[PDB]
C-alpha cells in the first residue's frame, strides 16, 4: 500500500537557485568608483614599477596584521612579484615621515612576502590603492 | 626505420648572420621591411614559429623550450644566437687550456 | 665488538624495478580527477588504520572498538590490558601534569 | 601545416604566458612541429623547492603503515612470578624473569603493532606543488610537449634511439590523458621498458615528475592540466564534499 | 616573470636528491643521551618528579584546591538552552552585494547568505539562525528583500530608508539545518518536513510588527513601518509603485523552509525530478 | 535504501512511494507532533492566563 506519486519538471528550477558557487563570482561592474563598501578596482593598466601585488582570491589588497607572543605587532604584505626590494625601498620610503625613522623590515625573497613591524594596514591599504595594484 | 648521428650543439655564430635573418624576415613575415627590420615584434604565433624554425635548420640550432617566452623582437633572437655555447666539460677544456708541464691529469673513467 | 671478518656480496638493487618506479603514482588522484575517489582509497592496509591516525592508547582503544569481537581470545586479553595501563599511564603519570 | 595552441583560459593582465615547442612522435627528426602557449599560472608560477620538499614527503610517508610489534613484559610467554625471594639472597631483587632487563624478557619501549602515519597536507598546497614541479620541468628545460603519441611501431629500441637522438637524459614520464586512449603501440613499447613510463594524467605526480629526469606531456592533456589546477586560486572553501552537486561544478 | 626561474637554467636538475625544506621548519627533537641530556634527564632529582607520579591538576598539595573554595553560581547555567543567533553587520552585508556574492535581485534568506560564505551556521551548537546589527548603517545603499530570524531597530531603519523589506523569520533546530546545508538534506533522500513553529517565549516576538515578524498581522506593517521614518526622519519610498516590487513582496508559508516548494515533497537531483504526494492523509499531514 | 534513491533512483530500482511514511509512521508522527507541538492560537492563549496572571 504505498501512496501515489506525481512527476513533475517545472519546479525544478526553485531547486537550482540552492546549488551553492563552487568558483568565486567577478564583481559586479559599477558606474562609481568606489563602491558604498569602499572596494576599488585595479586600474586596467598596471604600473611600471618593477614589483606587483596579486588582489586577494577576494580581489582585496593583500595586506594584513598579525602578532606574535601577543605584544609583537607586525604587518604582512603578500603576493608580491617583482623585486620587492623596491617595494621594501618605496614603503619604508612612505613610513619615515610617518614614524621619524625606518620602520623594520624583513623581505622574503622566496616566499614573495613583506613584513614590518606595527601596525600599518589602514594606511598600506590606502597606499596600494594610490598605485592601483 | 633510420636513426639520425647527433648532433654536439658545439656553436659558433657565422659572419653572415645579419643578412641571413633579414632575409628570413623578408621571407617569413613575407614583408618588405620597415624600416628597422630588426625591432619588429614576434608575437603571432605562426610567424614566430616559422622564423625559429627556419632559423633552426639554417643555423642548425634551436631555442631553449624556457627561452621561447623569452623572444618577441627579432633584435632578442639576434643576441640570442649571437652568443655562442660550448658543449664541452670542465674536463674536457682543462686538457684543452694549455696546461704547465707540472699538471698531468688521467680520466679514469 | 668482534666483527664481520668477510665482505658480504654487495647488494645490488634496482631502483627502477616496477614497485620504485610506480611509486606515489595516483597520489593526486582527488585532485587531478575531480575528486570522487580521496587519496585514502589508496590505502591498502590493517582494517582500522585506513586514513587516520593516533597516538597508541588511541590505536588500541580503535582496533578494540572496531575489530575486537572478530579477535582471538589472548590478543583480546592482552588488548585490554595494554589499555588499561595506558589509560593509567598517559592520565596519571609524566613531568608535565 | 602549423599546430600552433592558443591558451583555453585568462592569463592576469600583468603576466605573459609561456611557450613551448610541440615535438611529435612518430619520426626522429621532425623536432619541432609546433608551438604551444602554457599558462603562465601554471608553467611560470614562482619556483619553490620548499613546497616541493613539503609534499614529496606527504607522498613518502601517508601511505605507510609499518607493522612492527614488539612484546611488552605482559605479552612475553611465562614469568608470572617472582623468581626467588626478596630477601636474604643477597643478589639483586626482581619481579618476573620477564623484566625488560632479563635476556630473553620483554621489550620496554620499542615498535608497537601496526602503525599509520596519514595526514592530509591541505588542498591548495598539494595543487600548488604540481604547479611548481611543472614549472621547474619547464625551467630546466627538460619538459618537452608532444603532440599525437602515435607511434611508428612497437618496437622498443626505436623509443631509446628516439630519446637518445633528442638527448633527452636517461629516464622519462610520459603522460597521456585517459586510461583507454592510450594507442597500442605507445603500451606495447614501453610496456617493455624500465626506464620510461606511462601514465594517465589522473596519476601524474611529485614523486613521479623528480624521478625521472624528463617529463613528456601530450597536448590534451596540458590544456586538461592547466584547467584543473588552475581551478584552485579562483575557487571558494568548499562547503560540503566536492564530489557532490554543485551549481557550476561537475 | 619570477627571475628565480632563469637562476634554474644554471643549476643542475631538481631531483629528490637535492632537498632542503624550509630552515626553521624541522626544530629538531633531541634526546636524553650524552653528557648534557642524560643523567636525570630533566626530571629533577629523586621526590616526587622525578618518579613521574606528582598529583592531579587542580591539586594544591591539600589546601583546599583554588577552583573549589569559590562557591558554585548560575553562570554556563542551562547554557545549552539558551539560544544563539549569528550577528551579521551591515557593512558585511553591502560588502558581500558589492563584490556581488549575493545579489538583491532575487530574494534574500539565510541559504543565500550561507552560499555566498557570508555567514556560517552550526545549528547543532544551538544556532537559531543570523542576526542583524547596525554597524554600517550610514554605509548602506542596498535596495535588498532581506529575511532574518532577528534583527535591531537602527538595521531595519537603514535597509528601509533605501526601500528594501525585512521580514524576521524564525527556523527551528532542524528546518535551520535543512536550511543552511540543503543539498546534503536532498541527498539524504527524505521528504521535506513542516517548519516547527517558533516557542511559546518566542510568540511575541514574531508576532509583532514592531519586528516585522513572519507570523505577524500584516495590517500594522504598513503603520509601524512608516512609524520607523518618523523616528529616523526620512522620506519612506512607495515600494508598490516599484519594478522589483514583486519580488519584495515574496514571502514564505509559516509551514514552508524554501522557495517555491512545499512540505510532503521529495526532490531526485539524479532524474531533476520534483516528486508530490496524491495520497490525502499525507497533503492533510504536510499542509497542516 | 532512502539515500540509495536520492544518489540514482531512477536506475537504483528503488519504490518510489516507499520514501514517504506508513500509515503507522504516519498517526505516530501525527500523535507526537499534536502532543508536544500546540497550535499558534493555542500557544497565544497558553500565554494570556501568564501576561494577565503576572499584571
Ligand atoms: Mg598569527
Ligand atoms: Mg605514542
Ligand atoms: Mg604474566
Ligand atoms: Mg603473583
Ligand atoms: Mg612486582
Ligand atoms: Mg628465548
Ligand atoms: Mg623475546
Ligand atoms: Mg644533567
Ligand atoms: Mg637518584
Ligand atoms: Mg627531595
Ligand atoms: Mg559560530
Amino acid at each position: 500500500e504505498y501512496p501515489s506519486f506525481v512527476e513533475s519538471v517545472d519546479e525544478y528550477h526553485f531547486v537550482e537557485r540552492l546549488l551553492p558557487p563552487a568558483s568565486i563570482p567577478r564583481p559586479p561592474k559599477h558606474e562609481h568608483y568606489p563602491t558604498p563598501s569602499g572596494w576599488q578596482p585595479p586600474r586596467d593598466p598596471a604600473p611600471s614599477l618593477p614589483y606587483f601585488v596579486r588582489r586577494s582570491r577576494m580581489h582585496n589588497i593583500p595586506v594584513y596584521r598579525d602578532i606574535t607572543h601577543g605584544n609583537r605587532q607586525m604587518t604582512v604584505i603578500r603576493k608580491v612579484e617583482g623585486d620587492i626590494w623596491a617595494l621594501q625601498k618605496d614603503v619604508e620610503d612612505f613610513l619615515s615621515p610617518l614614524l621619524g625613522k625606518t620602520p623594520v623590515t624583513q623581505v622574503n625573497e622566496v616566499t614573495g612576502t613583506l613584513r614590518v613591524k606595527g601596525y600599518f594596514d589602514q594606511q598600506l591599504k590606502a597606499w596600494l590603492l594610490e598605485k592601483g595594484f | 626505420l633510420v636513426c639520425p648521428p647527433i648532433q654536439s650543439r658545439t656553436y659558433i655564430p657565422p659572419e653572415d648572420l645579419q643578412s641571413r635573418l633579414e632575409s628570413h624576415v623578408k621571407e617569413v613575415f613575407g614583408s618588405s621591411v620597415p624600416s628597422n627590420w630588426q625591432d619588429i615584434s614576434l608575437e603571432d604565433v605562426h610567424l614566430k614559429f616559422s622564423f625559429l624554425a627556419r632559423l633552426a635548420n639554417d643555423l642548425r640550432h634551436a631555442v631553449p623550450n624556457s627561452r621561447l617566452h623569452q623572444m618577441c623582437r627579432v633584435r632578442d633572437v639576434l643576441d640570442f644566437y649571437n652568443v655562442p655555447v660550448q658543449d664541452r666539460s670542465k674536463f674536457d677544456e682543462l686538457i684543452a687550456s694549455n696546461l704547465p708541464h707540472n699538471l698531468k691529469i688521467t680520466w679514469g673513467y | 665488538f668482534h666483527v664481520r671478518v668477510t665482505l658480504p656480496p654487495r647488494k645490488v638493487v634496482d631502483r627502477w624495478n616496477e614497485k620504485r618506479a610506480m611509486f606515489g603514482v595516483y597520489d593526486n588522484i582527488g585532485i587531478l580527477g575531480n575528486f570522487e575517489k580521496h587519496p585514502k582509497e589508496l590505502i591498502k592496509g590493517p582494517i582500522w588504520l585506513r586514513g587516520w591516525k593516533g597516538n597508541e592508547l588511541q590505536r588500541c582503544i580503535r582496533k578494540k572498538r572496531m575489530v575486537g569481537n572478530r579477535m582471538f581470545i589472548d590478543d583480546l586479553h592482552n588488548l585490554n590490558k595494554r589499555i588499561s595501563y595506558l589509560y593509567k599511564h598517559f592520565n596519571r603519570h609524566g613531568k608535565y601534569r | 601545416p602549423p599546430v600552433l595552441r592558443k591558451c583555453e583560459l585568462p592569463v592576469p593582465a600583468h603576466r605573459r604566458p609561456v611557450q613551448a615547442w610541440i615535438e611529435s612522435l612518430r619520426g626522429y627528426e621532425q623536432e619541432r612541429v609546433g608551438l604551444t602557449e602554457l599558462h603562465p599560472d601554471v608553467f611560470s608560477t614562482a619556483p619553490r623547492l620548499d613546497i616541493l620538499h613539503q609534499v614529496a614527503i606527504w607522498q613518502k610517508n601517508f601511505k605507510r603503515i609499518s607493522y612492527a610489534k614488539t612484546k611488552t613484559r605482559a605479552e612475553v610467554r611465562g614469568g608470572g612470578r617472582k623468581p626467588w625471594v626478596q630477601k636474604g639472597s643477597g643478589r639483586a631483587r626482581h619481579g618476573s624473569i620477564r623484566s625488560p632487563i632479563w635476556r630473553g624478557g620483554g621489550v620496554a619501549h620499542g615498535p608497537r603493532g601496526p602503525t599509520s602515519y596519514y595526514y592530509m597536507l591541505p588542498m591548495k598546497v598539494r595543487v600548488q606543488g604540481l604547479k611548481v614541479a611543472l614549472t621547474v620541468k619547464l625551467a630546466q628545460d627538460d619538459l618537452h610537449i608532444v603532440d599525437s603519441l602515435e607511434l611508428p611501431t612497437a618496437d622498443p629500441q626505436y623509443l631509446i634511439e628516439l630519446a637518445r637522438y633528442r638527448r633527452w637524459g636517461d629516464s622519462v614520464l610520459l603522460v597521456d590523458l585517459e586510461h583507454e586512449d592510450m594507442p597500442q603501440n605507445v603500451v606495447a613499447a614501453t610496456s617493455g621498458l624500465k626506464t620510461f613510463n606511462l601514465v594517465p594524467a589522473v596519476g601524474l605526480n611529485v614523486h613521479s615528475m623528480l624521478k625521472h629526469q624528463t617529463l613528456v606531456l601530450t597536448l590534451p592533456t596540458v590544456a586538461f592540466l592547466e584547467e584543473k589546477l588552475l581551478w584552485h586560486n579562483s575557487r571558494y572553501t568548499p562547503l560540503y564534499p566536492f564530489r557532490l552537486p554543485y551549481c557550476d561544478f561537475p | 616573470g619570477p627571475r628565480a626561474l632563469d637562476l634554474l637554467r644554471a643549476l643542475p636538475r631538481v631531483s629528490l636528491a637535492n632537498l632542503k625544506p624550509n630552515p626553521g621548519s624541522r626544530k629538531p627533537e633531541r634526546r636524553p643521551r650524552g653528557r648534557r641530556r642524560g643523567r636525570k634527564c630533566g626530571r629533577g632529582h629523586k621526590g616526587e618528579r622525578q618518579r613521574g607520579t606528582r598529583p592531579r591538576l587542580g591539586f594544591e598539595g591539600g589546601q583546599t584546591p583554588f577552583y573549589l573554595r569559590i562557591p558554585k553560581y548560575g553562570f554556563n547555567e542551562g547554557h545549552s538552552f539558551r539560544h544563539q543567533y549569528q550577528p551579521l553587520s551591515l557593512n558585511r552585508l553591502q560588502y558581500l552585494i558589492d563584490l556581488g556574492r549575493v545579489d538583491p535581485t532575487q530574494p534574500i534568506d539565510l541559504t543565500q547568505l550561507v552560499n555566498g560564505r557570508g555567514v556560517t551556521i552550526q545549528p547543532s551548537k544551538r544556532d537559531y539562525g543570523v542576526q542583524l546589527v547596525e554597524e554600517g548603517a550610514d554605509t548602506f545603499k542596498a535596495k535588498v528583500n532581506i529575511e532574518v530570524q532577528m534583527a535591531s531597530e537602527l538595521a531595519i531603519a537603514a535597509i528601509e530608508k533605501n526601500g528594501g523589506v525585512v521580514t524576521t523569520a524564525f527556523y527551528d533546530p532542524r528546518s535551520l539545518e535543512i536550511l543552511c546545508k540543503p543539498v546534503p538534506f536532498f541527498l539524504r533522500g527524505q521528504p521535506i518536513p513542516k517548519r516547527m513553529l517558533p516557542p511559546e517565549a518566542l510568540v511575541p516576538y514574531y508576532t509583532d510588527a514592531k519586528n516585522r515578524g513572519y507570523l505577524a498581522d500584516p495590517a500594522r506593517f504598513p503603520e509601524a513601518r512608516l512609524e520607523l521614518a518618523r523616528k529616523y526622519g526620512y522620506v519612506l519610498p512607495d515600494i508598490t509603485k516599484d519594478e522589483l516590487f514583486k519580488m519584495l513582496s515574496t514571502r514564505k508559508d509559516p509551514r514552508q523552509i524554501f522557495f517555491g516548494l512545499a512540505p510532503g515533497w521529495v526532490v531526485n537531483m539524479a532524474d531533476k525530478k520534483i516528486l508530490k504526494p496524491t495520497d490525502e492523509n499525507l497533503l492533510k499531514y504536510y499542509s497542516s | 535504501a532512502a539515500k540509495q534513491f536520492a544518489r540514482h533512483g531512477a536506475a537504483s530500482g528503488v519504490a518510489a512511494g516507499s520514501l514517504w511514511p506508513s500509515q503507522e509512521q504516519l498517526r505516530e508522527l501525527e500523535a507526537e507532533e499534536r502532543e508536544w507541538y500546540p497550535s499558534l492560537a493555542a500557544m497565544q492563549e497558553s500565554l494570556r492566563v501568564q501576561q494577565l496572571a503576572e499584571e
